């Protein structure tokens, strides 16, 4: 009698449906708690979070698997190229911003709360939050790299 | 010498679809009947079975005999 | 062995333009689709009613040609 | 050395152009 | 949307009406034959162009034509 | 209730019907107006719950057409026993197999013909067969033609029992519906009468006629003067001196106390070092087990007697949280729809098929099987396709059964419910799941030969750079070798020789089989398979999910299972059908099986096959050439197709040239397969128009009018052709290669 | 005559699907269809597998109309049942779609006016160059 | 091959599985599509089919031809 699966908020007739790995107290806790889902903080501030866990990781499969280093002394210098796919990225999000908000044009994510609370606007999602999150995400991506990199110089991990 | 050749043979055939792919173009776009009325291009869709069957037996003869001449060697 | 190759070039050229004469001289129309023209040089069908007519346009055929001529070359 | 050219056109072209064609072709007027 | 039309040898069976999946043909009093009905495309802006229309007319040439045109969501048949 | 025996008197009999075609069905009953009416005929020619939709009537049917297909293979089997008595050299065989080519068939004196009948040895010429019936029946104690004569008697005069039996059980005695239904009996049957009588049977001819005669042709006496089995029967001496234990007789069995029996049945394992084959004396004990097993198995289900189980009280009584009340109302569907069974039995026997073949080879079962390479090749290849094919076929009626018997009004399942109910999360995972695995097999390839033609092959994956060591798959291969006499005591030598370690075994001069590598180059191909056989999965499961409903077509159950699609609308919808799933998955399995009997027929030859001499010295067939060589695509059209096609492109004027023929002959009918899969009957039918006004010219026009094949049947027509062409070059490629360097 | 409207009538026993609405339904349309029931009866989803009908007054929400016609279509039959459906739209306004003049459209209603037909049937229809350059296509004549 | 053997229907309702999947997907769904994802139509798809067969074609022949003739000469 006791199911576990259960249609999404209880709307039978909407797309999701209710599993352990979608509403479980930890998933939702870990998920309302990431950088992206602080609908209330600044979205630059956002951002930069998600540049510096992202730049750090970037670097480890560059150097290790780069054609540089495979015994060739060029070592952490492909934590460079890391440096490198940050750009690319910041370019695309620029570019996805752009093109998706314009300036005049207010939020696009959805003010109801999940019960209904109809209190709450929300987000960047804006011409100009996103050009924050943006902004933000390759100072904490090239920070990221370079934070990952200067470990590097100093050494003394297991892997490299 | 081999790769001029090779070159100009297949530039050639691809232009010759194009030739027969504007043909078709024209008698859809541009084609007016009553101002072809009974002439030489007329005539052509006027006994267009004729055409087409007659190819299809060339093609039909062509191919029995010169893959049946292979198949046999 | 240049009679059969040659033969074989024979068949390459009838059927290919077999194809192509075929749709141009169909462009405008056949039992299967009277009013062909109204549709255009490319259009994807007229649906799987009347048996099916699939592949029914001129440009189609073209599509068709391209590779026989290709094996010809 | 000019063959240090061929980045230019192996990569910064294609990524300007390809920007600015994405731009382009998702713009409302 | 597509676009689509009926021709006076249509003869009122109406079984297109009964074949579309989108309901955008209705019957229409007439004259011109002895069920005194034709069919008419007053909604075309919610048809797909299945041609189940079509595939359903006994007129000896189709009396009913489904003339695709420019595509909408409604056309492209999405749920998304 | 109560199960019984119940039937129906006479429901006639008449050569009437013979007469008026397509009678089956009232729509082409009538006769034909247009050429379609002929191909709907054989199409519908066995869907019998299209024909009625009485229960009853269905399964009377499917009943005796089962007795007419065993009917065939009883008329089948005749000819390969009686082949092996008029037109073959067994008896030459018999005497030296390690050098005489089995062959079984002779070719008539026409048109040039006979140079296929080649130096097959034994002073005998012939057609080399690889089917392996030879080591069967050496296998089975078979010494003369007259045996393998009688047993074509024997098989004849069966396949005219199993024929009268069907016409005996539709036209005379037709079982009733409640006859069918009854499941717990017929599992009960199958579990313990087919299968442990028929394994309990045969583990008697093998101790009493198998293992006596094979000791003998082992000991090197001559054939013709070993004993007939029969002598072993009577007089019990002759099977005392060899396999003493026979001098009591039910005891110990009969006593217990087991057993000095194992003298004659043991759990050796490994290879016979003298045959090559798994030990005899290991395979009768094998059937000793089994027969009891299944007559154990044979007695869980309840039928007259108030023991046992009801299949529809287990399942009901399997429910859980996550699954709701799933499994009630499994019997009821599964004792209503044919197709729902057949689809479990097809996914069933085609997945045995399928581990059969990697069963038989790497376990060598008849002797003199392991080192006749010729065989061997075409035996594993045989059933991959086999049982690639019944799982395809398990697809197909999945889907019809959703399309026709599936009504959740009537009989609810709550498992397939839920299923369909989420339906887009399991199709857009396994969408995933394949793209993930495409670039993580293929894609590493693809980096190989790129970094290979540069010149940097450190940069490549393989041994002798960056490595991918298949360690999960390695680590077990050595667990299998540490297993005898540490985890299983009673076995004394390794499971299969794939395991052994520093174990070989060798008759003549090749190797019959040796511990298998497994490293970087093995590592790549198992991902293409994992790749190959998701993809496929993918195209069936989506096809059986998505067969009723889609957001697209909503009612594309009222289309049906087999329909083209719903025209040009909504972007367009060709192939939306369950059936073009079916269509689209062959070509997916016949890619996975096609780079799965190259992996086997490169390994083997690579790193198993090959000549031995008396110093130890092995020289593989290819020489070692699969680790550096089959981790670049090029390497496969190098090393693998253009060396090794050389055999079959050279056999012209050989014994092997009908090969060569059928190379090219498949060549032929795969392109021939394209004309079909890349055009529309919307052109051929406009053709057609043209070629009818000329027949009508010279007033030569058929009545029954000429029409393009159906949109559906231009694509049976295709993968038809496609899977016949291609299987069909692989065909002549392995055999001609095989037969010609092993 | 006028539709009906709604709507605050309750919904169908479901247990949730992932054919359901997405999207679209909030920013483009959705729609919806309601029907009368005699019995509390189990029916097929389009969208998903199997929902069981209330007794009394029905309402569904489906996203585009095809499922709406597909699902009433086979309420019709199979059970006699009497269906209507709606075009929602974001902001809250709301269109009657089917029936939509009464009667279905299989019969003949004197309250409607034909369109897109032409008088002239047949493929007495002009060449294309006629209209070259005309706006115009030759059907829409 | 692919293009030309699979048609559009199959594909269509593939993605529109996939469209589920991206709405559905946290963090993923932050990002939405400007553009709605659909299959190729029913003559694009022929017409890419065609380019590929084509490229391929001439692309293979070349390597050969080139080859074959310079390494020997
Ligand atoms: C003409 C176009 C072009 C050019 C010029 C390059 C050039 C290069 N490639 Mg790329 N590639 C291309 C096309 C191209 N590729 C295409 C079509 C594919 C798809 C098949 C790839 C797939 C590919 C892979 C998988 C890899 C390369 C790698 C490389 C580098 C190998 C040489 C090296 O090791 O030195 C030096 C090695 C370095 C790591 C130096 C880093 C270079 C610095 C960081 C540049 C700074 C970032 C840059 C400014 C940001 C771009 C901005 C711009 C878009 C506006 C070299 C920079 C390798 C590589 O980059 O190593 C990780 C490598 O792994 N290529
Ligand atoms: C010998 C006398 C005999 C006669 C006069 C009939 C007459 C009839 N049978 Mg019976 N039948 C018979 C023997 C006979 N049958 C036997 C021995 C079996 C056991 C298999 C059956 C099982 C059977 C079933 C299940 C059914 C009938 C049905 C019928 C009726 C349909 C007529 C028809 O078209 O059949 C067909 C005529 C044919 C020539 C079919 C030939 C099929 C054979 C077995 C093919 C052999 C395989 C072949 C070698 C494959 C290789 C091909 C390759 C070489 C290219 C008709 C009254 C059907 C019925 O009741 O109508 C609704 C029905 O459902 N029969
Ligand atoms: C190797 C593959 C292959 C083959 C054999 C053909 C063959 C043919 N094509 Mg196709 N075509 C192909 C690939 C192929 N095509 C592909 C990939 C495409 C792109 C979609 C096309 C597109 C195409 C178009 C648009 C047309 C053709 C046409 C034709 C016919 C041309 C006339 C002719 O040769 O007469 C000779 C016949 C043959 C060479 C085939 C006969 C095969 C054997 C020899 C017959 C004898 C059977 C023998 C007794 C064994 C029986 C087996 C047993 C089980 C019964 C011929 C049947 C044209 C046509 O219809 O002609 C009027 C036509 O317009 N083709
Ligand atoms: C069931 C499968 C099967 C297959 C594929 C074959 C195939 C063949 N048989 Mg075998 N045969 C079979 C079963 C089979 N037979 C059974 C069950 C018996 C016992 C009755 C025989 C008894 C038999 C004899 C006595 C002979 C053959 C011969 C032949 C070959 C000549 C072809 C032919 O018949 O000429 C044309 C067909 C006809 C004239 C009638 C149709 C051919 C390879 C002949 C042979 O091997 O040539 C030396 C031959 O002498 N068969
Ligand atoms: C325990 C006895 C027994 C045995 C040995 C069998 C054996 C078989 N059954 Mg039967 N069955 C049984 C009881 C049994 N059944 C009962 C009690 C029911 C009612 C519930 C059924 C209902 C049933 C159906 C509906 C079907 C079968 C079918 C089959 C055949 C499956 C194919 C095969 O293996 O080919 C191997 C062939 C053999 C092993 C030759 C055996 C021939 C007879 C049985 C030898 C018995 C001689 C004996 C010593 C006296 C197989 C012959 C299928 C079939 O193919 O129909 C023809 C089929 O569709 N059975
Ligand atoms: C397949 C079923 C099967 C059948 C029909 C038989 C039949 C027979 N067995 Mg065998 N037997 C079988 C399986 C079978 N056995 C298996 C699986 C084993 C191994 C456990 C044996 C081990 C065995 C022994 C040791 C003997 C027989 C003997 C006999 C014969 C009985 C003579 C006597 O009364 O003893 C007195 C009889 C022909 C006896 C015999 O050989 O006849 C003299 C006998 O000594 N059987
Ligand atoms: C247990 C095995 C089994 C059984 C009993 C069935 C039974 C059935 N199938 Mg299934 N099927 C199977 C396995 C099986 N199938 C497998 C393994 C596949 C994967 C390929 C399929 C895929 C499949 C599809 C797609 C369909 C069926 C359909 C059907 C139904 C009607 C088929 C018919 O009329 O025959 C007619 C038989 C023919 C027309 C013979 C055609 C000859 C073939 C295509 C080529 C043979 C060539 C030969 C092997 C070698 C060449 C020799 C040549 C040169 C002479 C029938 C219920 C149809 C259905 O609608 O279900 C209700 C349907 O559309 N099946
Ligand atoms: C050789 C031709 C070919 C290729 C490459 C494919 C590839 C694929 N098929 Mg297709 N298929 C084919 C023939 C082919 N098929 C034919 C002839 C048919 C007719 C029966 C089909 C029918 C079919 C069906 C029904 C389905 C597929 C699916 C798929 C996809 C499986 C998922 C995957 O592996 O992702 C990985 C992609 C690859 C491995 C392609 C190679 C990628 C390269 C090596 C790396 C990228 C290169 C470079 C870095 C890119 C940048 C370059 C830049 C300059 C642009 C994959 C894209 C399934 C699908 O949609 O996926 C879930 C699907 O359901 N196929
Ligand atoms: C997890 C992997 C694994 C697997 C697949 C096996 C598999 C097997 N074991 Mg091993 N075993 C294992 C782990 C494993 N074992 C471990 C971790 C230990 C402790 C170190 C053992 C100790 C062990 C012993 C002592 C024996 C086996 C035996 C067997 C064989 C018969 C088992 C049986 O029930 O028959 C049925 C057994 C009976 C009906 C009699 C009950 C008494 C049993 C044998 C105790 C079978 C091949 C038996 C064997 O050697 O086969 C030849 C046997 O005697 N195993
Ligand atoms: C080696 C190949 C497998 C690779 C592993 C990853 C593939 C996972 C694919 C399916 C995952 C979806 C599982 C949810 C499907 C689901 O909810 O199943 C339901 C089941 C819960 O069981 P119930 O309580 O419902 O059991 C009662 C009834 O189901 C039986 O009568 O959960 C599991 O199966 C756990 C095992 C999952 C691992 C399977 C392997």
């Amino acid at each position: 009698t006791y199911q576990v699966v259960q249609p999404i908020n209880g709307d039978p007739f909407i797309g999701s449906l209710e599993t352990p790995v979608t509403s479980s107290p930890l998933v939702a806790w870990y998920l309302s708690n990431l950088p992206g889902y602080r609908t209330a903080v600044n979205p630059l501030l956002r951002g930069i979070e998600v540049g510096l866990a992202h730049g750090f990781f970037l670097v480890g499969p560059f150097v290790k698997a780069g054609p540089l280093r495979n015994t060739e002394i060029a070592g952490q210098a492909g934590s460079l190229a890391a440096a490198g796919l940050v750009v690319i990225l910041s370019i695309c999000l620029t570019i996805y911003g752009i093109s998706s908000f314009n300036e005049g044009d207010p939020s696009t994510a959805p003010s109801l709360t999940l019960t209904g609370r109809k209190k709450q606007p929300d987000q960047l999602q804006t011409a100009d939050g996103w050009a924050k999150f943006t902004g933000g995400f390759f100072f904490g991506g090239i920070s990221g790299v370079i934070w990952a990199f200067f470990l590097l110089y100093v050494l003394d991990l297991p892997y490299y | 010498q081999a790769a001029l050749y090779t070159h100009h043979q297949y530039i050639a055939g691809f232009i010759m679809t194009g030739a027969f792919a504007h043909g078709p173009i024209f008698f859809i776009r541009d084609y007016n009947p009553e101002q072809n009325a009974d002439n030489v291009l007329a005539r052509m869709l006027e006994h267009k079975e004729a055409i087409i069957s007659h190819l299809s037996w060339a093609s039909l003869f062509l191919g029995f005999h010169t893959l049946g001449l292979y198949v046999h060697n | 062995g240049d009679f059969l190759v040659h033969h074989a070039i024979a068949l390459g050229l009838h059927t290919t333009t077999l194809i192509l004469v075929k749709g141009a001289l169909d462009a405008r129309g056949s039992k299967l689709m009277p009013d062909k023209k109204d549709f255009g040089y490319s259009f994807p069908c007229d649906g799987p009613g009347r048996g099916g007519t699939c592949d029914i346009s001129a440009w189609d055929d073209f599509y068709l040609a391209v590779f026989w001529m290709l094996n010809t070359i | 050395l000019p063959s240090l050219f061929v980045p230019l056109v192996g990569l910064l072209f294609p990524a300007v152009a390809m920007a600015s064609l994405f731009l382009h072709v998702e713009k409302r007027l | 949307s597509h676009s689509v039309k009926i021709y006076d040898t249509c003869i009122g069976c109406t079984q297109c009406v009964r074949a579309c999946p989108t309901d955008v043909l209705e019957m229409i009093p007439w004259g011109g034959c002895k069920a005194k009905q034709i069919a008419s495309a007053p909604r075309t802006e919610d048809c797909v162009g299945c041609k189940r229309c079509e595939s359903a007319c006994p007129t000896d040439f189709l009396s009913v034509r489904v003339y695709l045109w420019h595509e909408t969501t409604r056309s492209m048949g999405l749920a998304y | 209730e109560v199960k019984i025996i119940l039937d129906r008197d006479p429901i006639k009999t008449s050569f009437e019907q013979w007469a008026k075609p397509g009678h089956f069905s009232r729509t082409i009953a009538k006769g034909p107006d247009t050429t379609t009416w002929i191909w709907n005929l054989h199409a519908d020619a066995h869907d019998f719950d299209s024909h009625t939709s009485d229960l009853e009537e269905i399964s009377r049917k499917v009943f005796s057409a089962h007795f007419g297909q065993l009917s065939i293979i009883f008329l089948w089997l005749s000819g390969m026993y009686f082949h092996g008595a008029r037109f073959s050299n067994y008896e030459a065989w018999l005497n030296d197999p390690t050098h005489i080519r089995p062959s079984a068939q002779v070719v008539w004196p026409i048109v040039g013909q006979e140079i296929l009948n080649g130096d097959v040895g034994g002073g005998f010429r012939g057609i080399q067969i690889t089917s392996g019936f030879f080591q069967i029946w050496r296998a089975s104690g078979i010494t003369s033609e007259l045996q393998l004569y009688c047993t074509a008697i024997g098989a004849l005069v069966f396949a005219g029992l199993m024929l009268f039996a069907g016409w005996f059980h539709y036209h005379k005695a037709a079982p009733k519906l409640a006859w069918f239904q009854d499941v717990e009996s017929m599992l009960n049957h199958h579990l313990a009468g087919l299968l442990g009588l028929g394994s309990l049977s045969w583990a008697g001819h093998q101790v009493h006629v198998s293992l006596p005669i094979n000791q003998f042709l082992n000991a090197g006496v001559d054939p013709k003067e070993i004993p007939l089995p029969h002598e072993f029967i009577l007089n019990r001496d002759l099977l005392a001196q060899l396999y003493p234990s026979f001098a009591e007789g039910a005891t110990p069995f009969f006593t217990l106390n087991w057993s000095k029996y194992a003298d004659f049945l043991t759990f050796r394992g490994g290879l016979d070092p003298l045959t090559g084959g798994l030990w005899l004396t290991d395979i009768a004990h094998h059937h000793l087990a089994i027969a009891i097993l299944f007559l154990i198995a044979g007695h869980m289900y309840r039928t007259n007697w108030g023991i046992g189980h009801g299949i529809k009280d287990i399942l009901e009584a399997h429910k859980g949280p996550f699954t709701g009340q799933g499994h009630k109302g499994l019997y009821e569907i599964l004792t209503t729809s044919w197709h729902a069974q057949l689809s479990i039995n097809l996914a069933m026997l085609g997945s045995l098929t399928i581990v059969v073949a990697q069963h038989m080879y790497s376990m060598p079962p008849y002797p003199y099987l392991a080192t006749d390479y010729a065989t061997q090749l075409s035996l594993f290849t045989h059933h991959m396709w086999i049982g690639g094919f019944l799982i395809v076929g398990a697809a197909a009626h999945a889907a019809i059964f959703m399309v026709r018997d599936y009504d959740p009004t009537t009989r609810y399942n709550d498992l397939l419910d839920r299923v369909l109910r989420h339906r887009d999360a399991i199709i857009s995972h396994l969408n995933w799941v394949c793209i993930f695995l495409g670039f993580h097999s293929f894609g590493l390839y693809i980096h190989n030969d790129t970094m290979s033609a540069l010149g940097r092959p450190q940069d490549m994956f393989s041994d002798t750079a960056i490595q991918l060591q298949p360690v999960f798959a390695q680590w077990i291969q050595n667990t299998h070798a540490l297993a005898p006499g540490t985890t299983a005591p009673g076995a004394t030598a390794s499971t299969s020789l794939t395991w052994g370690g520093g174990d070989l075994v060798a008759v003549g001069n090749k190797v019959a089989l040796l511990p298998i590598p497994l490293g970087t180059a093995d590592f790549l191909v198992h991902h293409i398979h994992a790749f190959t056989i998701h993809v496929t999965v993918l195209i069936l499961l989506k096809g059986v999910l998505f067969a009723r409903s889609s957001r697209l077509i909503p009612d594309k159950a009222n289309l049906g299972f087999r329909f083209p699609c719903d025209g040009p609308g909504r972007g367009g919808t060709c192939q939306v059908s369950a059936w073009d799933h079916v269509f689209l998955g062959l070509f997916w399995m016949y890619n996975s099986i096609s780079v799965v009997i190259f992996h086997f027929s490169w390994k083997m030859q690579s790193d198993v096959w090959g000549t031995i001499n008396d110093q130890g010295v092995v020289t593989h067939i290819t020489t070692g050439n699969f680790a550096q060589s089959s981790i670049t695509i090029n390497g496969w059209l190098r090393d693998f197709l253009w060396a090794q096609a050389s055999q079959v492109i050279q056999s012209y004027g050989s014994s092997l040239s009908a090969y060569g023929l059928f190379f090219l002959g498949a060549h032929f009918v795969w392109a021939f397969s394209l004309m079909f899969l890349f055009s529309g009957r919307g052109y051929w039918q406009e053709l057609i128009e043209s070629i009818v006004w000329a027949h009508n010219k010279l007033k030569v026009a058929p009545a029954t009018q000429p029409r393009a094949l159906s949109i559906v049947q231009g694509r049976a027509v295709g993968v038809t052709h496609y899977l016949l062409g291609g299987i069909a070059t692989t065909w002549a490629f392995f055999l001609a290669r095989i037969i010609a360097v092993g | 005559t006028p539709p009906e409207l709604d709507p605050n009538t309750p919904s169908p026993i479901f247990g949730g699907s992932t054919g359901g609405l997405l999207r679209k339904a909030q920013v483009e349309e959705f729609y919806v269809i309601t029907w009368e029931s005699p019995k509390e009866q189990i029916f097929e989803m389009p969208t998903g597998g199997a929902a069981i009908m209330r007794e009394g007054p029905n309402l569904l929400k489906l996203a585009r109309k095809e499922q709406c016609l597909a699902l009433g279509t086979r309420l019709r039959s199979k059970y006699k049942i009497k269906y209507q459906f709606y075009r929602v739209f974001p902001s809250g306004e709301v269109q009657y779609l089917h029936p939509k003049d009464g009667v279905y459209p299989e019969k003949v209603n004197p309250g409607r006016q034909g369109v897109g037909v032409n008088f002239r049937s047949i493929g007495k229809n002009v060449s294309p160059i006629e209209v070259k350059f005309t706006g115009k296509q030759p059907y829409d004549l | 091959f692919m293009f030309l053997i699979s048609w559009r229907g199959y594909w269509q309702e593939l993605i529109e599985t996939l469209a589920w999947a991206h709405e559905r997907t946290p963090l993923a769904n932050l990002i939405r599509w400007r553009d709605k994802p659909v299959a190729l139509s029913i003559v694009q798809a022929r017409l890419v089919g065609l380019v590929h067969f084509s490229v391929g074609y001439i692309f293979t022949y070349a390597a050969f031809l080139i080859a074959s003739t310079s390494g020997k000469f």
